[PDB]
């Protein structure tokens, strides 16, 4: 995948892109490293969406802006605007979300 | 009128000894009998009663053995400790336990002779309202008699194995047997839903044994069910299986194992069956019918008033053997001591049975004092009771990633949220609850908890900032973490 | 009059956060700065303050690691657990500790934004009595300003390494460094007699390091000295060496080790030198002289009244940075919260600083609340103070044959032995003390302890039958055992 | 050595003997099994004293009569009367006592 590392770079990819899904994760978080390999699989499978991970400790300002309160959090951005938000490490729950916009 | 002794007590348990020692310090000539009738499996022990030999003491020691096991297995790796070939030796543990019990036997004995209480290792019973006939060493060859100005019955209780289950009495063990068991317990069925059952299941499982608990209905009757459930649940996570609503109907020995057939017609092989379904008053050999002393079944317990009087004016009962008195050692001891003073020191104290604190040594511990949520609703009405609570993570546990803990207060809205119920689930429950129990007896209010400064970091400080209420309908789940 | 914010607080520690969250829940526009100036060794951390990053939290976690070690080594064999190759991994422990601290950083942050407090990671200082100038990320390249109706200083303290000891600042570590130390501590000299010193010594030693403590004071100044000695003694039994009345005069790096020369002209090689001789107010960069705010040296602390007011009417101080306030997180939190209400909710509460409970996580723990024996004698006169006490053996410990414990109460004879001092040495001190602290605030008397029923078996029940007094001159030694 | 196992046998050996030293010990006592081998050594060395052990749990009546309250306890009997009493597992303390009457 690709990991965002600044506020400028973050809004850039929500701007100059139509469908983008984001993984908000922490290095010290169990369930966010656990659902992390399964996330890499949908990266290739659903190319009708650009997959990105944001470290929550690292891009402090983005994490304050998206209202991230628990990891892992998944947010779907369409045309530059957040439309869906999923909290959890359920592989099943994530598959139902990415299919809602890509497939 | 002349008597051999001023006070003769039957029972060298906590109540009997306390009542005897105390009466001797206020001038009395005291004689105390203690003899131990063998268990279903023919097990016996020294002086002291249930607590020291086959109760609180060896229970707490084995709990510590098992709690230790859980630390090695669940937390040690996260904390940097490495080791190989971890195993536990049942025989070694039993010798450590029994050896320390034997030391307590000795000190209890020398304690009696220091207090100037005559001790006879004899099986005793009632002749008449001022006469006790004893059998020295429990032999029926030589009967003796002695008279007393006052007689105290403190014979306690024994575990009850049911009559109407085939092979139970002949095949199962009880708490009288477990703390001295010569064999490894092996795969174990525990029948019963009492704290004894839960505690034994707890340590045997922490020790590393395949443990099943046959429970009917619900665990810890009388306790706060939210806590009771949290405790059960935690035990399930640690490995103890519960067969809910099923109990053994037949037990059969075969090949040094026990085949158990349950009510639901299913059947299972075990190495050991431990019955822990309740204890009964040890009065049968006391010849009480002859004085027409009123007793209760199926407690098989003596009816005593608030002053520990039976319907025979020279006879009294304290502790386990007495109907409706909490079966805790400190309770027997205080009642004993108070009776001794009313009798031989002209005291007008009355034993207070309210707000008695207690603590269960299950793999997650639970301490309590006062009313449960439900019983408070029942007696005061739901709309007049506020319940403050909070689930939270123990700091040392939550860093392992193996809610652990619950802090719950029960209050009376119409007495300025004065606290009438305290319940805590988590580590070191007994240590947390003691000071809280005292606070409840001082008629503490919820705002007093709020103005007390907390000790950080501790599980106990959770009671000092408790603000979610049941009727707020807000969440009291543990936050984090990650999250 | 118009301001950018109603409340601007400098310090994202327990005091500052609490004061900010509480003010926002009563309508205020709040902004909070937290920036972490690097340690002597260039160490830094996330949001939350001293407690979460470099205090209570990682302290308690490492204590548990060390207490665990003591169990394996001293008690496990007696209890039947066998294993080989027991070793401890310093790196592994640090990751577990730091990883859990990082999770607390996150929850504290999201906690701020939920409470509607604006957080800026910026180094802040006073411009004038309603203006704060901050440096974003601590860079001096871009200075900004913001105004506030009220300004709270809660900048806390930092460990002080002495100026007049050669090589100290350049070579030693402090508590800011120990919980994240990348190397094994190895052979370690700890300088100081505070609980931080004693606690760090304690766990490093339980972990398995050759540990020396250099003291030119008395251990635990202002705590009860009987307990202070019992704790020191226990630590000596466990292996920590104390150099009494000697301190380092010079420190020299040589071959990746530190040669320390002491005041007594002796010298010694160590792997790590940890200074823990006291903390000082972190006010130096705040530009307080410009408003002529009165401060105290050598605390380097802000003088604040009982309402947390400085001599500048728009400026306030809570927590560590304020003179004469106990340096405990729950204390900063409650003072913060009370100030926030007086300011933005028209409250007339006043922070109560009496009977603050505390607990020390030394290899034998010690919890206390209220007066020591000595200080009670000083302020009330010896003949007006009764001291009840008892040394005893912990039940789980005493069965190992490796007194462990002391229960002590301090009472006022002329107020019916109302309890003004509680001190307990033994396991789970923080858990035992919390409820007792509450009891002391309810003005509990010694007879109330006597009428409370005890929880058996627990260390805490010792307080419920405490009868030897210091002035009886009778023995309060632990009986037995064998004996 | 030789271990006494009744009240009759006990007073017999304090009667028909001039110097006798007794070891009061418990099977569950650490320090009483610890000083126990060193006790066997003075048995042969100082034949001007008859060495005996009494189990405290076993001969309950003797233990009540000699005022035994802690193990190990050592009592010196000369001409049928107790004259000295030593409480402790110190090999050094015991050597100072047996020398006081035998050597
Ligand atoms: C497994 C277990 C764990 C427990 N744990 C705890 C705990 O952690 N904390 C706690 O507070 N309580 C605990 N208890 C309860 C506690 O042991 C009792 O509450 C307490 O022992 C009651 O004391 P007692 O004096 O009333 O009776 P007992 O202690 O039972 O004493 C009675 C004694 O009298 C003897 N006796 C009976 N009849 C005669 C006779 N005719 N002549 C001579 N002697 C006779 C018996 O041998 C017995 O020793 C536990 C109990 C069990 C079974
Ligand atoms: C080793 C150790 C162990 C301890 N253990 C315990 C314990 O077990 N129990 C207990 O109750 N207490 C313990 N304490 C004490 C407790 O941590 C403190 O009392 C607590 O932190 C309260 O301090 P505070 O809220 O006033 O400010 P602090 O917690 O000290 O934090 C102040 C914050 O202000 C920041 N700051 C300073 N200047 C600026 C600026 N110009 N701009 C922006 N930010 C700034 C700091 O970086 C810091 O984050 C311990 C302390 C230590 C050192």
């Amino acid at each position: 995948v690709k990991i965002v590392t600044s506020q400028a770079e973050f809004d850039s990819i929500i701007s100059q892109n139509e469908l983008v899904i984001v993984d908000f994760f922490a290095e010290w978080c169990g369930p966010s490293k656990r659902i992390a390999p399964f996330y890499e699989e949908c990266s290739k499978t659903y190319t009708k969406m650009v997959f990105i991970k944001v470290d929550v400790d690292e891009v402090s300002e983005v994490t304050e802006k998206e209202n991230i309160t628990s990891m892992p959090t998944f947010k779907v951005y369409k045309n530059g605007s957040s439309v869906d938000t999923l909290l959890g490490a359920n592989d099943s729950a994530l598959k139902q979300l990415i299919e809602k916009y890509a497939a | 009128h002349t008597y051999d002794y001023d006070y003769v007590v039957i029972g060298g348990g906590p109540g009997g000894m306390a009542s005897a020692k105390e009466a001797a310090a206020h001038g009395a000539r005291v004689l105390l009998f203690d003899y131990v009738k063998p268990s279903s499996q023919g097990t016996k022990w020294g002086i002291g009663g249930t607590c020291v030999n086959v109760g609180c003491v060896p229970k707490k020691l084995m709990h510590y053995a098992g709690h230790m096991g859980s630390i090695f297995k669940l937390d040690s790796k996260a904390y940097g400790w490495k080791f190989d070939n971890l195993k536990h030796d049942w025989k070694k543990l039993v010798t450590t336990v029994q050896s320390h019990i034997r030391s307590l036997n000795f000190s209890y004995m020398t304690g009696l002779r220091s207090s100037k209480v005559k001790y006879i290792n004899g099986l005793a019973k009632l002749k008449d309202k001022n006469t006790v006939s004893y059998y020295l060493k429990g032999d029926l060859s030589k009967e003796e008699t002695v008279t007393g100005k006052y007689i105290l019955i403190a014979t306690g209780c024994r575990p009850h194995i049911p009559d109407d289950v085939e092979g139970a009495k002949e095949l199962s063990i009880t708490s009288d047997d477990i703390f001295s068991l010569k064999k490894d317990p092996g795969k174990t069925l525990v029948v019963g839903a009492s704290y004894v059952a839960l505690e034994c299941s707890g340590f045997l499982n922490s020790l590393g044994y395949d443990v099943t608990v046959a429970v009917r209905s619900i665990v810890l009757r009388g306790f706060d069910q939210q806590c009771a459930v949290k405790v059960k649940l935690y035990m399930e996570e640690q490995g103890v299986m519960f067969k809910n609503g099923i109990l053994p109907k037949k037990l059969t020995k075969m090949d040094d194992k026990i085949l158990v057939e349950f009510s639901d017609k299913t059947s299972e092989l075990y190495d050991t069956v431990l019955y822990a379904i309740g204890r009964k008053g040890d009065i049968d050999g006391l010849n009480l019918e002859s004085l027409n002393m009123n007793v209760n079944k199926s407690n098989n317990k003596i009816i005593a008033d608030h002053l520990s009087c039976t319907n025979i004016p020279s006879i009294f009962a304290v502790g386990d053997v007495a109907e409706n008195v909490p079966e805790l050692a400190p309770v027997a001891i205080k009642a004993g001591e108070i009776l001794a003073r009313r009798l031989f020191k002209d005291s007008d104290e009355i034993m207070d049975y309210s707000y008695i604190p207690t603590s269960i040594y299950t793999p997650i511990e639970y301490g309590a004092c006062g009313y449960s949520e439900e019983k408070a609703y029942e007696l005061y009405g739901k709309s007049n009771v506020e319940v403050f609570l909070q689930e939270f993570n123990n700091l040392e546990i939550s860093a392992v990633h193996r809610s652990t803990c619950l802090a719950k207060l029960v209050c009376l809205k119409n007495e300025d949220n004065r606290v009438i119920g305290f319940h805590y689930v988590g580590p070191n429950a007994g240590e947390v609850t003691q000071g809280m129990a005292l606070a409840l007896r001082l008629k503490v209010k919820k705002k007093d908890f709020d103005n007390c400064i907390g000790i950080h970091p501790t599980d106990a400080e959770s009671f000092m900032n408790l603000f979610v209420t049941i009727s707020s309908g807000l969440s009291y789940a543990a936050k984090g973490g990650c999250g």
